[PDB]
């Protein structure tokens, strides 16, 4: 499942992942390929927040879709 | 199970807040203790310690010594104006006094 | 507006038989003429150093009136303990 | 082996090396600073406890500590230590 | 009054500081006091319109006999550049202010300095100087002589060996010369 | 506009600097677009305008008998809109001060605003009923439909660009509407506390970007980004950029506004009359201010391109900017006031060394 | 036989070896009392490291100069610039010849046969230009206005690195 994460800055980023991965795998992959601090990988599912404590298969998104990340400061 | 962010660094200070919270529970000062008081009090104690140690370090350099011996502390408190009013009835051990001679005890010259 | 608090006097309101009268309660025979200004200065200093703590307790209690207990508490802090108002 | 005793030596070491890079301290100066911090702590906690008994409350909040510092410290040093305390608490919250 | 041919215009050089309200009143070890000096020399003194000659350095805080007043600091030159800088400052029409420390170097005050350039001369002074050691770099420190009140323009003697330029200051018991 | 060579370490306001001891009984304050004027309402229904550069009182206009409690400037700076207990949709000129519109419509108004680009669209926030948008010539009024109808306290506004209409009830439910077709594109209930909701006092916006503020009633100012609402869309669940509160005194707020660059946030007490200033990005208090210690704060402004802050207390409007320090070398740039022994040897071209325009610039351009 | 004790700038880094000095914060024209009056004498100046903005003026000066004054003021001294080869002497600016590099083996030769002079810039024993002519009365000391912190080292011994080609001189280890 190659997800797209196009942010609000035209920063599209791809990750070919499994449908049964956790949030920590996505954190490790984005921190590997961009060094983005993983306290800002908030994602949006039809308005509602995609919470960062579950697995990917808990929401049943259509495979190889496009999401959006928000530049966030959490622990300052 | 999470990160053990100690209340010193979670605040952004240098004085501990656990020891302060223990010495406010176990001093019989009140029944219940809030959770802003030991932080605020740690900040106040830190700022006074920094205030005196700045002047102590300045005098310690300015008498050409490395360390700080308490004569520098006596000079640093009693030269300042507000810290002398705080430490009103206080005798620092090994302190000494300010050098002070009155205006009429020393001679003066008139002729030629 | 509505508040008429333009006051300039009242250090002169402590008049000048009054300090003479306090001095002759104190047992004082003969007084110079600068004692009046010096006494007004010392009285102003002392009443400032009491009214400051009085207003601090009044604000911390979250009120608008300075009851007598607060004045007693300020003077208790100063060292001049006062009896007969509690 | 002795029974462990309180002291504030390490924290004076840390604040001293934050405000002067290469200026040490003696032993007697460390005992003076220890007793100094103990003094200021006793006075402020006493004033706050007396305020708590006057106001018919039972809990030391931060409000009483602010009032005790504003009473006991003379003028401008109080107007700086209040700002230090408020900044530390607000950086502690978030 | 524009048709009038007022020609007070250009008879002197370019500089000014006049017309200020020059009427305020009618009336420890070494490096700690050096710190005190760098603190309080701004609030102690002031340069204003003199009646003696142009401008001068006044005094505002009541000074006891012996304390430090100001440091006469500026650029730092050696003994060679004197004639070159004097020829340049004479070419541009600029007065030359210098002060020798010792047998080594001289402190300039022309292009860069402080508010201490502006002390006139007398022969009954109330200021002098010595040589101190703030970590090797020696300095020029203005002591005092007697209790100076507020409003007085300050003076000091220049230690001149009696050796052209006349006495354009007018002291009381002066020898009608600087030298 | 001003000096460009001035920035010798510019600052952020510290001092008291002197106030307007001219006319008391002030009630509200707001600047124009550039930050050159300041309309101030009186107690009897008048207008006080103060010019900044000359530091002079510009114009006094007597509007009505009811006290003036809402003001806004047009984009050109020529149409003042206002409303009060007089119930009247007003519109005023800055060269003349004319009663151009007069429509006494009930449930008196708490806030007005123009659309930030077209001055034809104006905002109306009633005493009870839902907020109304109008035109200028005809009485085409657009009441926004509210599912609640139970608070009778709804706040709404336009953002920086005028793209959408952010609306808010007194239950803390937000209904984003498109600025012309009223498209309900986004909705969120505010995640107040653990579960229990709160009211909404006011909502304001910025001058650069889409960061904005939420002024609730649980003493917690919240900061969101409007593009996050746009990225959510319908049934949004935004969590804020930065949360704000002061639990030492537990102080509910009265007024907020942003900086000129969207970097700093000022907010004022309802109790102590003491102003606080925050950083948007890193997220901490930077400075506390004070004033007359026992007065009741009403309204706080900010100056966009220059660090000047306007307060209101006891009808007195303060102005706080640095009490700035002047020195030498502006009278004589060839001399610079040093402090200590400065050495001059780094150039090597000394000791008697002798070696071996065409830009046409307009004078009446812009 | 070392560097100078009397005729030095006192603030220099005249270390315990007294052969290598680091330049100070001015035109520190250090001289040496081992200077010539007349005859045939030559040594080397084994300059090793020369950082940027550390110039050096090369010549032979008379003992009545100043320690802080740079080379080439009047008949006492003759100077020359590193960059662009621009000699400055008696308040004259003349872009003259080609300069030098960094840390070469310098040292000039002067000859007074018993009124007439041999004044040529010797850069590693190479003709680089005739500076001046007809020197006047006095002893001649090696004076180099060491500009800033540079690594120069005077050479004394007979193991000459770049001696002049077919030029005769008494060696400089026979005076001190
Ligand atoms: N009374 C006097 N009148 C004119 N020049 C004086 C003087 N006393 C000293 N001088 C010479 O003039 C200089 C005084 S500095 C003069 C003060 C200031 N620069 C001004 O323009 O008003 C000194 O270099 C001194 O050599
Ligand atoms: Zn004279």
């Amino acid at each position: 499942m190659q997800i797209f994460v196009k942010t609000l800055t035209g920063k599209t980023i791809t990750l070919e992942v499994e449908p049964s991965d956790t949030i920590e795998n996505v954190k490790a992959k984005i921190q590997d390929k961009e060094g983005i601090p993983p306290d800002q990988q908030r994602l949006i599912f039809a308005g509602k927040q995609l919470e960062d404590g579950r697995t990917l298969s808990d929401y049943n998104i259509q495979k190889e879709s496009t999401l959006h990340l928000v530049l966030r400061l959490r622990g300052c | 199970r999470a990160k053990a962010k100690t209340r010193s660094s979670r605040a952004g200070l240098q004085f501990p807040v656990g020891r302060v919270h223990r010495l406010l529970r176990k001093g019989n000062y009140a029944e219940r203790v809030g959770a802003g008081a030991p932080v605020y009090l740690a900040a106040v104690l830190e700022y006074l310690t920094a205030e005196i140690l700045e002047l102590a370090g300045n005098a310690a350099r300015d008498n050409k010594k490395t360390r700080i011996i308490p004569r520098h502390l006596q000079l640093a408190v009693r030269n300042d104006e507000e810290l002398n009013k705080l430490l009103g009835r206080v005798t620092i051990a090994q302190g000494g006094v300010l050098p002070n001679i009155q205006s009429v005890l020393l001679p003066k010259k008139t002729e030629s | 507006k509505r508040h008429r608090k333009v006051l300039r006097d009242n250090i002169q309101g402590i008049t000048k038989p009054a300090i003479r009268r306090l001095a002759r309660r104190g047992g004082v025979k003969r007084i110079s003429g600068l004692i009046y200004e010096e006494t007004r200065g010392v009285l102003k200093v002392f009443l400032e150093n009491v009214i400051r703590d009085a207003v601090t307790y009044t604000e911390h209690a979250k009120r608008k009136t300075v009851t007598a207990m607060d004045v007693v508490y300020a003077l208790k802090r100063q060292g001049r303990t006062l009896y007969g108002f509690g | 082996r002795k029974t462990r005793k309180e002291s504030y030596a390490i924290y004076v070491y840390k604040v001293l090396k934050q405000v002067h890079p290469d200026t040490g301290i003696s032993s007697k100066a460390m005992s003076i600073m220890n007793s100094f911090v103990n003094d200021v702590f006793e006075r402020i906690a006493g004033e706050a406890s007396r305020l708590a008994h006057y106001n018919k409350r039972s809990t030391i909040t931060s409000r009483e500590i602010q009032t005790a510092v504003r009473l006991l410290l003379p003028g401008e040093l109080a107007k700086h230590a209040v700002s230090e305390g408020t900044k530390a608490v607000t950086c502690y919250t978030s | 009054a524009r048709a009038e041919v007022h020609l007070r215009k250009s008879a002197f050089d370019m500089f000014n500081f006049l017309a200020s309200k020059h009427r305020q009143p009618p009336e420890l070890p070494m490096p700690m006091r050096f710190r005190h000096l760098k603190k309080t020399s701004k609030e102690a003194v002031g340069v204003y319109r003199s009646p003696i000659h142009g401008r001068g350095l006044f005094c505002k805080r009541n000074i006891d006999a012996g304390e430090m007043v100001i440091e006469y600091a500026g650029n730092v030159i050696r003994s060679i550049q004197t004639d070159k800088r004097e020829k340049y400052y004479d070419s541009k029409g600029i007065g030359c202010y210098m002060f020798r420390i010792d047998d080594s170097e001289v402190v300039d005050a022309t292009m860069h300095g402080n508010a201490a350039r502006f002390i006139n001369h007398s022969c009954e002074p109330n200021c002098y100087s010595r040589v101190i050691n703030i970590d090797g770099q020696k300095h020029i420190v203005i002591f005092a002589m007697r209790k100076i009140y507020r409003g007085e323009e300050l003076t000091y003697d220049y230690k001149f060996p009696i050796e052209k330029l006349p006495c354009n200051c007018g002291a009381k018991k002066c020898r009608k010369f600087l030298n | 506009n001003l000096e460009l060579l001035e920035s010798f370490g510019q600052n952020y306001p510290e001092e008291a600097d002197g106030t307007l001891d001219c006319i008391s009984m002030a009630l509200t304050c707001t600047f124009n677009r550039w930050g050159t004027l300041l309309a101030v309402g009186c107690n009897d229904g008048r207008i006080v305008i103060w010019d900044f550069l000359t530091r002079g009182i510009a114009k006094i206009i007597s509007a009505h008998i009811h006290p003036v409690c809402s003001l806004c400037w047009s984009r050109d700076g020529h149409k003042l809109v206002s409303a009060s207990t007089d119930n009247i949709v007003s519109q005023w000129d800055v060269l003349s001060g004319d009663c151009d519109q007069r429509f006494r419509f009930p449930s008196p108004i708490l806030k007005v605003q123009y659309h930030p680009r077209d001055q034809n669209k104006v905002l109306v926030c009633p005493m009870k009923s839902a907020p109304v948008m109008l035109t200028l010539s005809d009485s085409k009024h657009v009441v926004l439909p509210v599912d609640d109808d139970s608070d009778l306290n709804v706040v709404a506004s336009f953002d920086r660009r005028g793209e959408y209409i952010y609306t808010g009830n007194a239950k803390g439910k937000i209904l984003v509407l498109k600025t012309d077709s009223q498209d309900l594109v986004a909705s969120f209930r505010v995640t107040t506390g653990t579960s229990n909701t709160t009211a909404i006092k006011s909502i304001e916006f910025a001058r650069k970007g889409s960061c904005f503020l939420i002024n609730t009633a649980d003493r917690i100012i919240r900061v969101y980004d409007g593009r996050e609402i746009l990225t959510c869309g319908r049934d949004g669940e935004p969590e804020p950029m930065q949360k704000l509160q002061d639990l030492v005194n537990r102080t509910p707020w009265k007024k907020c506004c942003f900086s000129g660059d969207g970097e700093y946030i000022v907010a004022g007490s309802a109790r102590q009359h003491a102003l606080y200033i925050w950083e948007k990005s890193i997220g901490n208090l930077v400075k506390i201010l004070h004033g007359t210690r026992g007065e009741l704060l009403l309204d706080v402004a900010w100056h966009p391109v220059r660090p000047i802050i306007a307060s209101i207390s006891s009808g007195v409007v303060s102005i706080w900017a640095q009490n700035q320090v002047e020195n030498w070398s502006a009278f004589a740039p060839d001399f610079k006031e040093l402090d200590e022994n400065v050495e001059y040897e780094e150039r090597e071209s000394e000791f008697d060394i002798e070696d071996e325009e065409d830009e046409e610039v307009d004078v009446t351009s812009v | 036989v070392l560097l100078a004790l009397h005729d030095r700038a006192p603030q220099l880094k005249i270390s315990d070896d007294r052969l290598t000095v680091v330049g100070e914060k001015g035109y520190s024209m250090v001289r040496a009392s081992h200077g010539v009056r007349k005859g045939a004498w030559y040594f080397e100046i084994t300059v090793d490291e020369m950082p940027p903005d550390t110039a050096a003026r090369l010549g032979w000066s008379q003992p009545l100069g100043n320690l802080q004054a740079p080379l080439g003021y009047d008949k006492f001294s003759y100077s020359w610039r590193s960059k662009k080869g621009t000699k400055f002497h008696q308040s004259i600016g003349k872009h003259y010849s080609s300069g030098y590099g960094q840390g070469d083996v310098l040292g000039f030769y002067i000859n007074l046969p018993e009124p007439h002079s041999e004044i040529i810039f010797y850069k590693n024993g190479v003709n680089q230009g005739v500076a001046y002519k007809d020197i006047f009365e006095g002893v001649y000391f090696p004076a180099i206005s060491l500009y800033k912190s540079c690594t120069v080292s005077i050479n004394f011994g007979p193991c000459f690195k770049y001696p002049p080609k077919d030029l005769t001189y008494r060696p400089m280890s026979d005076m001190g």
